[PDB]
């Protein structure tokens, strides 16, 4: 069921490196903080 | 120049905004380059034709 995904290792190669940049990115820009709003 | 007790300084101008958008547009135009990549040798399944 997963035949067709190895046989273009490339576009998975693309497609990883493009999400790994993405979530660097998000996580740069992530606002951070601790104990949030809970009263 | 010196400052005086309550004085304070700051810049602005079109300038600034420039600073960002060449900024953001470095950051994306890289990316979308590569969406091509990817999206160009699905015909060709070869690097060298796109």
């Amino acid at each position: 069921i997963i035949r067709r995904s190895v046989a273009n290792r490339f576009l998975v190669l693309m497609g990883a490196l493009f999400l790994s940049i993405w979530g660097t990115w998000t996580i740069i820009n992530t606002p951070v903080d601790a104990l949030p709003d809970l009263s | 120049v010196q400052l005086k007790p309550g004085t304070s300084v700051a810049f602005s101008g079109q300038f600034e905004l420039l600073e960002r958008a060449n900024h953001k547009l470095k950051l994306m135009v890289p990316m979308t380059l590569m969406i091509i990549f990817v999206l160009l040798y699905l015909a060709f399944r070869r690097v060298g034709e796109a």
